């Protein structure tokens, strides 16, 4: 036969769990200073580097999504006793929905709100999620404003927008919390979300990153001699 | 077996436009412009046939040996051509295709090389700790259009930050090298074989049609990949020129004009 | 990667005659060069680049 | 009936796991001295020598293989309280993949290197791999060098190679760490790698070993009196 | 059933060659050698017919009552015969097959056992405690070939290592019995039946064609399964000669030619 | 540049190469190299020879001819 | 390569000796005793719009020299 390239498609190229989030989560008795009873997380690809530079290889991409969620607990002390297995409340809150300020508050009734309960020492939980776009086709990459400034503007602030920003809030956030009460010994837990990209179809090819990132945009700050010596008639 | 109900579940030469004439060609992605189909739409469209898809002629820039490279953005750069940016202003949405024309003669005795880029979502890099803090004005010089540099000057300024971009030519401005530019729809003026060069551009978005004033569909980099050069003298200056033809415009959303405030 | 046992071969340029200009001509030129695969090209075994890294996650 | 040759098959002879591996991966507070965080063993079946003198009967071989991970984890104090159930991650890095330098670093994202999260207490871990050979069958023994010396050669040493070996760098390694963070008390723990050849061809028989191992290659050091003393004539 | 997609997952007399003529044959693995097949390659082959497929005869040795074995490594024991060994080191990739004769005579009152053994990807034991610590130069000694040794000699040099094998006649130089040796293809001399030993090769590798420089295919041993006597004399020798004629032989990536430095 | 192709030209079908060559080439100037109002102009002339279906016969040892 | 000036006078190779040393055609050459070829010959020369000159290639059988 001759060789294919069943491997170089855009499936198998993306058909991999990336790293995206971790997150920290504590249980203990509430007190009046700062806490990390309850998390939340702003949904994005851009906090970590692998998964960003793969996609950026193209200006626009389709795709439905696979996330995973691993988590690992473990203790602070010693001498405080110990504690039962406890259960993780994950909820997706989309923009608009009103948003917790505490862990036990009313808006972890999830009415219409999905969410999901995991029990520690099970599974990794696993859920899929479509294409949500508004428009036909997701954006990486974005060359304009979300105002134009006017000469009738009272003030220069009116118009002001961030450069390269569609919108503040983009396909909302994901609130992290421990239902159990608190033990009198502290327990902390780290939440690891992988992300799969599934169905995915590109425009537009990119030339890829060649410079560390630095913020959500195209921006560099150091770090800018990437290429290394090399003598011209040298083998 | 499929379990779920939901897919997602679902386990993986004259060139005459209008009353214009200019006297090989380049299609970007073999895709040439059209007008939006029946089967894509969100009111009567506005379709101007010649009075706006014609050739119009930027400012003519210079070449010399210390140049860098210019850049222009579209549809900025036609805000003020005639009935187009008339248009433009007056109306919510719009689309358009382009067609690009880069003029520079020279003698048999001169040599250099020109590299022409056009870009999808070209975005820049600011030139601040910063980020994304480009103001609009800076963002859209118009028909003048930027220039590149060799090298990243941060802005000192405290009170009065500048808020401009900061391009650097090897990095093409956005951190990635220049090398690899030509994944772009691109052209090679090379002076001991062509003159000119010439580039059609269909509109390309994640929408059928979108706003034209806070958002640009277009970037054109013109850089220099070899010096400018001519017998052994030791100034040398050539003057490069570009025009542009919208091409299948469209649109849609008339109401008062807008009135943007550039400085 | 780099491996002796799946070497690949040299590649060199050398002048045939020279180069000859007239007079009221430039001496000296450039040249540039590209690179590219055919349709005969394959690849196997994703995995990880070396090209891009990261120190701090973001706060 | 008749007897049959069932048994004496090439997949019979072969359809067992073999032990390959025992690697050790400790739970602890990070210090400034030397520690076992993370592991990194090199991909072969010579370690052992059971699977290794089985394979050796044959100077070429092509198979797929399979996999399967059993981990065991135990203390080694008792007055630093205890610990919560731990979650191991396994990641296969091929030859040219950044190694990693610390259980905590960006590598660890596994962005499109394939990884394998098993948590303590269930069923050993699994997993099935093809023909991954460059060639067009496996070469157990290789009789020749990777370098060549040259008589234009400035120094010796630019032609210098082991010999019986073809690449430095073959296969890849595998690195192991244990994600979840120190409790007070450390918490020790191996993994034992068993592999199990599948739909297996050979070619070129050989006579066995009939000394013991010594390195990679063919040498013998010690005991070469196989054979034990017998009579001429005596039954 | 089968579930996953990929199928790892699924559950498990005179003889004339060329110009030279010699006057039963043993067939290894009973496969005679062929040349390459189109439905296996990977440019134009070079393929001589006469001026290298043809007997060459090495040096002759000595056979006496102290003899324990000689070896062979091809191809490198034909590097310096004639336009076979131009081609070897003219060309990146090689391919051949082989057809050996081993001659011996003596007497009806002369008696003695000969083995002579082909083994494909032969490789020999050190003689220090470094694992693969061997050099090119020793491990291709050419037409001379080399010699066993009845005890395992360790070398004590610490300054300047000799890097030499060791072999040994009763483990086969490899740590394996010297009677299991009859698993590869062989043939016996014995001085009261015959005088003459033939063996043909096919080419055997994990690749279709590989360098012949930098990797051997073949080994050639020859050791006395019983000792050598005549009549009740005390010392006796006799002379032992060895002919090896390549067969379809290709040759592919034409070059400069390959100088290696043999001391 | 200039290409000529050769056949075997000679009285036998084949013929030793060692002491009998078949073909000579000769490059003259016709005309004298000049360049603007130079004195001395200098420039390089390369030649290029492939071989065409070329037959051997009679292997044996190898010829080495005493050249100095 | 050779070079051309207002002083030369020409130059002449002779085949199939002048490729005695060139690759397996040489150990082919030698290594038998009836030899057969043709030739393909190639001549390259470069120069501006401001030179002038002119260059005879000729091809000879049996070129026979005379002596000093
Ligand atoms: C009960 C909890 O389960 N709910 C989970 C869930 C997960 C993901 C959901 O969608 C989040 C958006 C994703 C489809 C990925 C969004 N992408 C695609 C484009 N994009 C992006 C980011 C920055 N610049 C450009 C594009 C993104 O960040 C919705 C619900
Ligand atoms: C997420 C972790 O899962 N990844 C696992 C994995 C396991 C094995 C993989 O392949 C490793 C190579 C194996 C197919 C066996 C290699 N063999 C076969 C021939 N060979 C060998 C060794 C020394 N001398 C001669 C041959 C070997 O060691 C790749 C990935
Ligand atoms: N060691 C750091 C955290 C390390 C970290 O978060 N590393 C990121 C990228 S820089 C990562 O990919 N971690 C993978 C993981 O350890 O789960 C700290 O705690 O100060």
């Amino acid at each position: 036969q001759r060789r294919s390239r069943s491997e170089s498609t855009i499936e198998s190229f993306f058909a991999r769990g990336a790293c995206v989030a971790i997150i920290e989560v504590d249980n203990e008795e509430p007190t009046t200073r700062a806490q990390k009873l309850f998390a939340m997380w702003r949904i994005t690809y851009k906090d970590t580097v692998q998964l960003r530079r793969k996609l950026e290889f193209f200006t626009y991409s389709r795709f439905d999504m696979e996330l995973t969620f691993v988590v690992t607990a473990n203790f602070t002390n010693t001498n405080n006793g110990h504690a039962l297995n406890q259960v993780y409340q994950i909820m997706y809150i989309p923009p608009g929905a009103p948003t917790p300020k505490s862990w036990d508050d009313y808006t972890w009734q999830t009415s219409s709100n999905p969410s999901i309960f995991y029990t520690y020492g099970a599974a990794p939980a696993r859920i899929s999620v479509p294409y949500v776009g508004l428009a036909n086709a997701y954006s990486h990459f974005y060359d304009g404003f979300a105002k134009v400034p006017l000469k009738t503007d009272a003030n220069d602030q009116i118009g002001d927008s961030l450069y390269s920003a569609m919108t503040v809030d983009d396909f909302g956030v994901l609130a992290i919390r421990v239902v159990n009460d608190h033990n009198p010994t502290k327990v902390t837990s780290k939440v690891r979300i992988y992300m799969k990209p599934k169905h995915v179809r590109v425009w537009c090819p990119r030339p890829p990153r060649a410079v560390p990132y630095y913020g959500p945009g195209v921006d560099y700050k150091d770090n800018l001699n990437p290429l290394s010596e090399k003598g011209l008639t040298t083998y | 077996i499929n379990y779920y109900k939901d897919s997602a579940s679902n386990a993986a030469l004259q060139l005459t436009i209008g009353n214009s004439t200019i006297t090989n060609s380049v299609v970007a992605y073999g895709r040439w412009p059209e007008f939006i189909r029946d089967d894509e739409a969100n009111d009567q469209p506005t379709e101007p046939d010649v009075a706006t898809c014609r050739f119009y002629t930027l400012d003519t820039v210079m070449w010399g040996k210390e140049s860098k490279g210019w850049w222009w953005k579209l549809p900025d750069a036609l805000r003020d051509m005639g009935l187009f940016g008339q248009n433009m202003y007056y109306h919510y949405l719009g689309r358009s295709g382009y067609t690009v024309h880069v003029q520079c003669n020279a003698s048999k005795f001169h040599q250099g090389a020109l590299g022409v880029f056009a870009i999808p979502e070209y975005c820049l890099a600011g030139d601040s700790d910063k980020q994304r803090y480009t103001s609009y004005a800076n963002a859209n010089p118009g028909e003048k259009g930027g220039k590149f540099y060799s090298q990243f000057n941060r802005d000192t300024a405290v009170t009065s930050p500048k808020r401009e971009f900061c391009p650097v030519d090897y990095l093409l401005g956005c951190g990635v090298l220049l090398g690899n530019a030509f994944v772009y729809p691109h052209q090679i003026i090379n002076l001991r074989t062509n003159n000119s060069a010439t580039i059609v551009l269909p509109y390309v978005n994640a929408m059928a049609i979108d706003s034209m004033v806070k958002h640009n569909n277009w970037g054109i980099a013109i850089l220099p990949l070899s010096p400018l050069d001519f017998a052994q003298e030791s100034s040398v200056e050539i003057p490069i020129t570009v025009t542009i033809a919208p091409m299948c415009s469209e649109f849609n959303g008339l109401r008062n004009v807008t009135a943007p405030k550039f400085q | 990667t780099q491996d002796s046992f799946t070497e690949g071969g040299y590649i060199s340029m050398f002048y045939q005659t020279r180069i000859v200009v007239p007079l009221s001509t430039p001496k000296s030129m450039s040249m540039l060069g590209f690179v590219s695969a055919c349709n005969d090209f394959s690849v196997r075994l994703l995995r990880d680049t070396t090209h891009i890294s990261q120190s701090a996650l973001p706060q």
